[PDB]
RNA sequence: UGGGGCGGUCUCCUCCUAAAGAGUAACGGAGGAGCACGAAGGUUGGCUAAUCCUGGUCGGACAUCAGGAGGUUAGUGCAAUGGCAUAAGCCAGCUUGACUGCGAGCGUGACGGCGCGAGCAGGUGCGAAAGCAGGUCAUAGUGAUCCGGUGGUUCUGAAUGGAA
RNA sequence: GUGCCUGGCGGCCGUAGCGCGGUGGUCCCACCUGACCCCAUGCCGAACUCAGAAGUGAAACGCCGUAGCGCCGAUGGUAGUG
RNA sequence: AGCUAUUUAGGUAGCGCCUCGUGAAUUCAUCUCCGGGGGUAGAGCACUGUUUCGGCAAGGGGGUCAUCCCGACUUACCAACC
C-alpha cells in the first residue's frame, strides 16, 4: 500500500552568489551540509546557512576534500 | 630483569652475524606481549569471567581488560556491547620479568613438550601460541582451581621476518622441530 | 602502573634439583624445587 | 602515527580561530627543544618566533626540553610580543595535552603581560 | 467511488513522479510517525570503523589476540534522503543553556500559522583561556476557538470598604 | 650575493597522490633509557607526560630518481539541445 | 476555469488574473557582457540494485561402498558468497 505524500520544505539557494544581502539573510536551506559555511556567514541548527554581516555572496570551492563554502564580501 | 641484559648483549651480536645488520636499531627488538583469555561462556555466568580474569590478573601481575563483544552473531549468542573477551599486555620492564616466568620453569612444564610447532607464524615476524591450560605456570595453586582455563600467548616483535622472529626466539633457548 | 589493580610481587627463586635456582619477579607464594625446567628437561 | 595523529587533533580548534579572526600563538614541542610563534589573523606570515634553538638564550639555559626553559622562553616571547606591538593573543594548542611544559609556556606569557 | 454496494484514503515526515531554482497531479510507485532520552542534552579532553587476509585454549565460515590490507562499503535511538571525521560516529570527566526578557534582518505560507537567526540585557554553567551552551545531525512525533480547572498578580470589582 | 638542510605556520587541495628503487643524521627529527612523584591506561610509560639521553638512520619522516598506476587533459568528431 | 481550505467537490472565502482612481523609484520587460548554484538530456558502471551464461561449487543425495563413527570416487545436478 502506498497513496501518501508529504507537502514539499521549499529548500535551494534563496540567494544566488552575486546579490548584495543584508545581515541574517538566508542563503541557503538544505538538509545536511551540501555547503558548509565560510567567512561572516553562520549555520542554523537547520543547516541554514544566513548572513552574519552585509555584502555580495562569493560561492567558492575549498579546503582539501573539495566542499563548496559560501563567504559573504561586505562590500 | 636477568634476560633483559642478557638481550642487550649476545641477542644483538647474534643477529648481527646471522643477517648482516649493519644498524643495532636494524635488529628486531621484542615488544608487548597478549595474554588472551576469551572464555565465550559467558553468555549467561557473570561469576565465570571474574575468575579467569583475577587468575589472568594472578598469572601476570596487573587486572586484565574485559573484551566486550565487537560484532552481533546469533551462532554465539551475543550482540553489541557485551562483556566476554578478557586480556592483559604486558609492555616494558614486566614484560621482560615474565617472559622469564615462562622460558625457565612453565615452557618445559607443558606435557611431552621437547619441541615446539614452529611453523604457527603470521607472515610479519610476530609468534602466536595458545595454551589449553594455566597449571603449566607456577602461580596456578592446582587444588582451589575449579576448571581448566588455557590462556593464549602473543609474540609482537618489530620482526618482519618470521625466521627472523623466530631467529629472536632460537637467542632464548626455544624447544623448536 | 596504575593503582589498586595490581596483584603484589615476590622475588621467587625458581629453585631446581639442579642448580637452577634464579629469582623470579613472580607472585606465587613460595620457591619451589622442580627437576624438568629450562636446564634440567 | 604521533605526527599525523597530533594535526588531526589540533586542527579543530583551529579552524575556529581562523573563522574567530584571532592572533594565534602555536607552540611545537619535541623531546629536544620546545617552540613558540606569533601568526597573524590573515595565516601566513608570523610575527615573532622565540624558541629555544636560538642560541642568544640557549647560552642561559641549562638543557633545552625541561619546564623552566619552556617558562623561559614563555617570558622572552611576551616580552618581545610587546616589544613588536601585538597586545592580545589567542593561546593556542597544537594538539599538545595542557599540562606539562606547554601549561609551564603559557604560564609564562600570562605573567610576563601577553593577554589571554 | 469513473453507478453503487464491498475494501482503502483523509493529519504529519522521506524518496520517485517532477522535464538540473521553487513548485508541480493520479483509487500512481516505495516506506514510516501519533514517540523517545535526566540522558542518547551542554561543555572539556580523548578516540575512530565495515569487510576480509595469517597463526592461534576449547572456538567451527561465523566470539577473543596480534599483525596486515582496506578504507567509511561501519555507525548515526526509529523511515528514507541529504550530511558527517574539524566528525554530528565511539569513550570518559565535569555539569544542567532542556535559561528569563528581546530580537536587526530573513525563508515559507491566502490567512491562521510555521521556520532560521547575529546581536543586546540579567544571570548560570564547561574550559587555563580563546570561546561555547536558549534542547538532541537535520527533515515527522501532533492539533484552532469556545467552555472550565489549578497557582500567581489590587489590574477591575456597578453606593463606599472587601469578596465572588 | 646565496646555496643545500631539517622543523614551524599558510596559499593551493592529486601536474600536488600511491607504488618501486636509491640516499640522508655535527644540526633538526624520530626512535631510545628511566619513571617514587606531576599525568595517564575502562589492562600496559603503547599512547599521555615529565626527567633525560647513549645509540641508530632499520622503522618513521625528509629528499632524489622511476610515469607501473592514479590524477590532469586541449584541437576535432559525435550524443544532446534553444 | 489556477493555488490553499472547506460534511467541500457545477457552492463559498483569501491570493493570482481584469477594470477604474490615486501615488511612486530607468522601477518592469527584450538583447549583450559579467557573477552564480544547479544534475535533467546525453554519457558511464566506482558506489547502490539487478542480468545472463561460465567457473568455484558448500547441503550433499544415492550407489562401486564404509555394509561401525569418517568419507574417498562420484553420475555431475542446481550453481550462498565472490
Amino acid at each position: 500500500r502506498n497513496g501518501r505524500d508529504s507537502e514539499a520544505k521549499r529548500l535551494g539557494v534563496k540567494r544566488f552568489g552575486g546579490e548584495s544581502v543584508l545581515a541574517g539573510s538566508i542563503i541557503v536551506r538544505q538538509r545536511g551540509t551540501k555547503f558548509h559555511a565560510g567567512a561572516n556567514v553562520g549555520c542554523g541548527r537547520d543547516h541554514t546557512l544566513f548572513a552574519k554581516a552585509d555584502g555580495k555572496v562569493k560561492f567558492e570551492v575549498k579546503g582539501p576534500k573539495n566542499r563548496k563554502f559560501i563567504s559573504i564580501e561586505a562590500e | 630483569a636477568k634476560l633483559h641484559d642478557y638481550y642487550k648483549d649476545e641477542v644483538v651480536k647474534k643477529l648481527m652475524t646471522e643477517f648482516n645488520y649493519n644498524s643495532v636499531m636494524q635488529v628486531p627488538r621484542v615488544e608487548k606481549i597478549t595474554l588472551n583469555m576469551g572464555v565465550g561462556e559467558a553468555i549467561a555466568d557473570k561469576k565465570l569471567l571474574d575468575n579467569a580474569a583475577a587468575d589472568l590478573a594472578a598469572i601476570s601481575g596487573q587486572k586484565p581488560l574485559i573484551t566486550k563483544a565487537r560484532k552481533s552473531v546469533a551462532g554465539f549468542k551475543i550482540r553489541q556491547g557485551y562483556p566476554i573477551g578478557c586480556k592483559v599486555t604486558l609492555r616494558g620492564e614486566r614484560m621482560w620479568e615474565f617472559f622469564e616466568r615462562l622460558i625457565t620453569i612453565a615452557v618445559p612444564r607443558i606435557r611431552d613438550f621437547r619441541g615446539l610447532s614452529a611453523k604457527s607464524f603470521d607472515g610479519r615476524g610476530n609468534y602466536s601460541m595458545g595454551v589449553r591450560e594455566q597449571i603449566i605456570f607456577p602461580e596456578i595453586d592446582y587444588d582451589k582451581v575449579d576448571r581448566v582455563r588455557g590462556l593464549d600467548i602473543t609474540i609482537t616483535t618489530t620482526a618482519k621476518s618470521d625466521e627472523e622472529g623466530r631467529a629472536l626466539l632460537a637467542a632464548f633457548d626455544f624447544p623448536f622441530r | 602502573m596504575k593503582k589498586d589493580i595490581h596483584p603484589k610481587y615476590e622475588e621467587i627463586t625458581a629453585s631446581c634439583s639442579c642448580g637452577n635456582v634464579m629469582k623470579i619477579r613472580s607472585t606465587v607464594g613460595h620457591d619451589l624445587n622442580l627437576d624438568v625446567c629450562s636446564k634440567c628437561h | 602515527d604521533k605526527k599525523s595523529a597530533r594535526i588531526r587533533r589540533a586542527t579543530r580548534a583551529r579552524r575556529k580561530l581562523q573563522e574567530l579572526g584571532a592572533t594565534r600563538l602555536v607552540v611545537h614541542r619535541t623531546p629536544r627543544h620546545i617552540y613558540a610563534q606569533v601568526i597573524a589573523p590573515n595565516g601566513s606570515e608570523v610575527l615573532v618566533a622565540a624558541s629555544t634553538v636560538e642560541k642568544a638564550i640557549a647560552e642561559q639555559l641549562k638543557y633545552t626540553g625541561n619546564k623552566d626553559a619552556a617558562a623561559a622562553v614563555g617570558k622572552a616571547v611576551a616580552e618581545r610580543a610587546l616589544e613588536k606591538g601585538i597586545k592580545d593573543v589567542s593561546f593556542d594548542r597544537s594538539g599538545f595535552q595542557y599540562h606539562g611544559r606547554v601549561q609551564a609556556l603559557a604560564d609564562a606569557a600570562r605573567e610576563a603581560g601577553l593577554q589571554f
